RNA sequence: GGCGUAAAGCGCACGCAGGCGGUUUGUUAAGUCAGAUGUGAAAUCCCCGGGCUCAACCUGGGAACUGCAUCUGAUACUGGCAAGCUUGAGUCUCGUAGAGGGGGGUAGAAUUCCAGGUGUAGCGGUGAAAUGCGUAGAGAUCUGGAGGAAUACCGGUGGCGAAGGCGGCCCCCUGGACGAAGACUGACGCUCAGGUGCGAAAGCGUGGGGAGCAAACAGGAUUAGAUACCCUGGUAGUCCACGCCGUAAACGAUGUCGACUUGGAGGUUGUGCCCUUGAGGCGUGGCUUCCGGAGCUAACGCGUUAAGUCGACCGCCUGGGGA
RNA sequence: UUAGCUAGUAGGUGGGGUAACGGCUCACCUAGGCGACGAUCCCUAGCUGGUCUGAGAGGAUGACCAGCCACACUGGAACU
């Protein structure tokens, strides 16, 4: 159903950035937080507020060129049906180099370029083309 | 039931003990007319090669024409009228063989 | 299933109050009288395979929420299995 | 085209 | 890599094992990751060299051998434990709609049989005829009765059901679906190989039943022949009980569930408010058809009910024919 | 188009046994063991370090070199 959230997660990013929409709204959770705010900290979208604290509801503001997408696809590359993990030389790049890549580390969510200094590896979450 | 089959093929050749030689047929159902005018059709009866040029016309259908003298032959009796019957349905089944088209 | 004399009173009965109504023993409770209410029906009408869906549907429901008291606390599962007469 | 499919039989190599 | 039509989504449903799982906190460090030790024989391959006049070839050291075992770490995610929370999924009440199923009665046309009455030369059938029926009075009409099966009109891309499917009315028993107001349990869930049940019609077994229709067959036309077509009849079967058979172009030729993404023309079914100022105005859920934007697509077309973008799981296909 | 297999079989006591633990062997005691994470049956095959192919992941195979196991006309047995 709902069973792999960041997935529901990309496919709200996904749709509202290619459909003209101004802002969306989803459920929130701690781990949804761990990701839009490392986008707003690497420019792909502007600002998230959260509402409700029974029925904790996400909000991201979206981000256009000329009216053209800024995010203009995302892949979700892991997921509950096969789970992928690297280490901390085997961590792929998205665009070679270009897009970032989320891993969730001990340390904090943070980019592959981030990891370089940090030294660890984990769970790929999605590619941020 | 009331029908027959033809198991034997086309033609197999054998010989006579006297002399000659033997050609079987096979069960066959079908009439093809496609070859000449029904004038030849005319000249494919034996007995009505002398009762030609008899008739009124000098052209004739045989069959709605007045005064057919093939037709007052058949009504004498010297011609079986089973043998008249069948000679318009031979030309009738012209008017329904000959309906598409067929050509060598 | 039942009337509502029926319905509220087995509620009461198995309910601390009034309003414990949407507690996992009282739908075992539901199902467990619907199915002894339906014991002498489906032995005259054995022709009557879509009320059987009905029937194997509240079976299966019964079943799934033995399930989930036997795996949490079975000090209550080992009340209500004799109280109502199951395991067979 | 499920990996979980694969799990229980790979893929037929004729 | 695909499964609407190119080969392919089991006919459908339940459900074990298996896979997977909302949200908050603590704990374990299981998976994973970081570091280190030991190990991964040599030769081969790779890096820089050296040597045989050169190359092949031989060879120095390093790298590689992405492996496995152990220790010390980090705790974001996954797993386990613990306490939870409510939007998921359920429970109650008040209600509304429906050919949902089973059982038992009952109605009236029409068909045919039989009884009676009045009544006369054809009825019947086809492109045209014939077989067939009828002066024992057919056919037609009217009265009365018997049996059998189906439900005109309503009735409509209308409704219901998991599907095949389901249609006179009435009673009884019984199933799910949907809506309103709240209360309540607290992930109780999704999915499914074997297993399990339902599953058009034909046909099969035993015992009933018999109008109409109707394989085989009888008979007459057609014809080259008629075996088929057409027509007059007619058994099995169609009907019911009791089983078995389990296949269909069982098709939406689309497996199920959930999350989102511009919209119209309508239909069906509710509910909330409103000079009730009319069966209306304004909203708002459930179900359903036709258009159509972006997007997708081999084209056709799909297009908020996807064949758009995605996740969870399962089935199935690998040139045609053989098959 | 292999779903049940297995009675020295699974475990225990004691005796015996080899260089060493042990159903390795024997009496007794228990009725378990294995198995849809493929037991069992049938067919095929020495395996590995590697070679070859391929951008890589994979794919096919195991001659020469090296490591190990088995075998020495067929079958069985013990001595040294
Ligand atoms: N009583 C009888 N039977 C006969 C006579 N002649 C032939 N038959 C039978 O008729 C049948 C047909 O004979 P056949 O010669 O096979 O016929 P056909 O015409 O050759 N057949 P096809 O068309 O296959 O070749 C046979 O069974 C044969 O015995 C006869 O004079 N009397
Ligand atoms: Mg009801
Ligand atoms: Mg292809
Ligand atoms: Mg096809
Ligand atoms: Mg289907
Ligand atoms: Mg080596
Ligand atoms: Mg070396
Ligand atoms: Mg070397
Ligand atoms: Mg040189
Ligand atoms: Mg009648
Ligand atoms: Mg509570
Ligand atoms: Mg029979
Ligand atoms: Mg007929
Ligand atoms: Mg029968
Ligand atoms: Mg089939
Ligand atoms: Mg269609
Ligand atoms: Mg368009
Ligand atoms: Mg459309
Ligand atoms: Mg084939
Ligand atoms: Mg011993
Ligand atoms: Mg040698
Ligand atoms: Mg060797
Ligand atoms: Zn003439």
């Amino acid at each position: 159903s709902m069973q792999d959230p960041i997935a529901d997660m990309l496919t709200r990013i996904r749709n509202g950035q290619a459909a003209n929409k101004a802002a969306v709204t989803m459920p929130s959770s701690k781990l949804k937080v761990a990701i839009a705010n490392v986008l707003k900290e690497e420019g792909f979208i502007e600002d998230f507020k959260v509402e409700g604290d029974t029925k904790p509801e996400l909000e991201l503001t979206l981000k256009y060129f000329q009216g053209k997408a800024v995010v203009e696809s995302i892949q979700r590359v892991s997921r509950p049906g096969l789970r992928i993990y690297k280490r901390k030389d085997e961590l792929p790049k998205v665009m070679a180099g270009l897009g970032i890549a989320v891993v969730s580390t001990s340390k904090g969510v943070m980019t592959d370029r981030a990891a370089r200094q940090a030294g660890l590896g984990g769970e790929i979450i999605c590619y941020v083309a | 039931s009331g029908l027959g089959q033809h198991t034997t093929t086309a033609a197999r050749l054998y010989h006579f003990p006297h002399g000659g030689d033997v050609i079987d047929s096979p069960g066959v159902r079908e009439f093809g007319l496609w070859h000449l005018e029904p004038e030849q059709i005319t000249q494919g009866f034996v007995e009505f090669h002398d009762y030609l040029g008899l008739c009124k016309y000098r052209d004739c259908k045989h069959d709605t024409d007045p005064g057919c003298a093939i037709r007052e032959a058949v009504e004498e009796g010297k011609i079986a009228e089973t043998r008249f019957e069948n000679y318009h349905r031979i030309l009738e089944s012209m008017a329904q063989v000959k309906t598409r088209k067929n050509f060598s | 299933s039942l009337s509502t004399e029926a319905t509220a009173k087995i509620v009461s009965e198995f309910g601390r109050d009034a309003n414990d109504t949407g507690s996992t023993e009282v739908q075992v409770a539901l199902l467990t009288a619907q199915i002894n209410h339906l014991q002498g029906h489906f032995a005259e009408h054995k022709k009557d395979h879509h009320s059987r869906r009905g029937l194997l549907r509240m079976v299966s429901q019964r079943r799934k929420l033995l399930d989930y008291l036997k795996r949490k606390d079975v000090a209550r599962y080992t009340q209500l299995i004799e109280r109502l007469g199951l395991r067979r | 085209a499920t990996v979980n499919q694969l799990v229980r039989k790979p893929r037929a190599r004729k």
